[PDB]
């Protein structure tokens, strides 16, 4: 996705 | 130029070249002013798809190694997951040190500096998981001190449903997780998020509704998962 | 380092989904001399085909930009000085590719099938280098792609059977040369066609590899669908 | 993808 993707959440 | 160096990266990104889009923001990073949240998004962009294909690289190989019955193929192997890690080592470094010249100390409202503080514990996370084992409590502390400081701004100055404030819980709560191995502190933090965020869907804009809905259900997929 | 260890090494690039390792790897193991085994020859293959397409696909979005653009020639300029950076590393590969071809992987295949696979990858990499070619270069660049292609045609019509996935992959790519390269699409249509009605009659030479073959036919089908609507 | 991706076919 584009907003959730740059946040660069943990897996 | 800036224009002209945001441009690049641009044109890199839609290439799918993101060492040329890193490197470019690199530079825009070192001109020293306050970065838009455009080039904070391209910065980040950026250094998630080039660390991200070394950590994943770092996996395949490091896996193959440690499930190795032949003393030969083996130094292979841990020859090149030492090669790899060294690229690695070089991004982080790279990344953390952008972090500490001129992103934090330029940020100049708390959403932006949670996020490069987020940034900070994420980027240290990476390398306590591939530090020997002399050196990787001290990154660990590094890491757990940079998002420690980013929760504390967040509590302070953010609605609890705002996606970096959400971001940031689940990356932490992770941190304890798989990295300090506190289960018991990875699931009360992970809670505490969820319900002061349930508990004012009223802070909730038109714009971002579904962007913090989804980061709760992350955050309550890890709650059940690490709960079973 | 010894040929066992730089094909192991590759076989762990490709794992890690690192194609330029794997190619570097590749390259040498084959500049070591000895003709390839299927098993070389199809790992050069899949890492030259990850490295070369990562760099046409760039090309490909970054010179759509270049033209779609008519409003500030600053912008326009950019995205010409970057099609170019992408064309260099692109002119580097395939032409590293074209020399181990002639150098090694040519003269010293023993067996028609892989006479047929290495001319075949030839015309490949000229076309490749065709798209990208000028105006001066490029009438003689698209005569190395058919020359190419042509001689690994009449090996397979002399050695091959007609459902050789190597000889059905070859009529699939000189085709597309031809409609695509040439603007021949009369000449195009009817070797994808002969190609694929061949295949049908000798039915019985197929095999443990069949599933291939009749995919490749379906592709074959397939672009003659497209091309003559 | 593995015999036919080798295959290096036309797009």
């Amino acid at each position: 996705q584009g907003x959730x993707d740059x946040l660069d959440l943990a897996x | 130029d800036k224009n002209e160096l945001v441009q690049k990266a641009k044109l890199a990104e839609q290439a799918e070249r993101y060492d040329d889009m890193a490197a470019c923001m690199k530079s825009v990073t070192e001109q020293g002013a306050e970065l838009s949240n455009e080039e904070r998004n391209l910065l980040s962009v950026a250094y998630k798809n080039v660390v991200g294909a070394r950590r994943s690289s770092w996996r395949v190989v490091s896996s193959i190694e440690q499930k190795t019955e032949a003393e030969k193929k083996q130094q292979m192997a841990r020859e090149y997951r030492e090669k790899i890690e060294t690229e690695l080592r070089d991004i982080c470094n790279d990344v953390l040190s952008l972090l500490e010249k001129f992103l934090i100390p330029n940020a100049s409202q708390a959403e932006s500096k949670v996020f490069y503080l987020k940034m900070k514990g994420d980027y240290y996370r990476y390398l306590a998981e591939v530090a020997a084992g002399d050196d990787k409590k001290g990154i660990v502390d590094q890491s757990q001190q940079a998002y420690q400081e980013a929760f504390e701004i967040s509590k302070k100055e953010m609605q609890p449903t705002h996606p970096i404030r959400l971001g940031l819980a689940l990356n932490f709560s992770v941190f304890y997780y798989e990295i300090l191995n506190s289960p018991e502190k990875a699931c009360s933090l992970a809670k505490t998020a969820f319900d002061e965020a349930i508990a004012e869907l009223d802070t909730l804009s038109e714009e971002s509704y579904k962007d913090s809905t989804l980061i709760m259900q992350l955050l309550r997929d890890n709650l059940t998962l690490w709960t079973s």
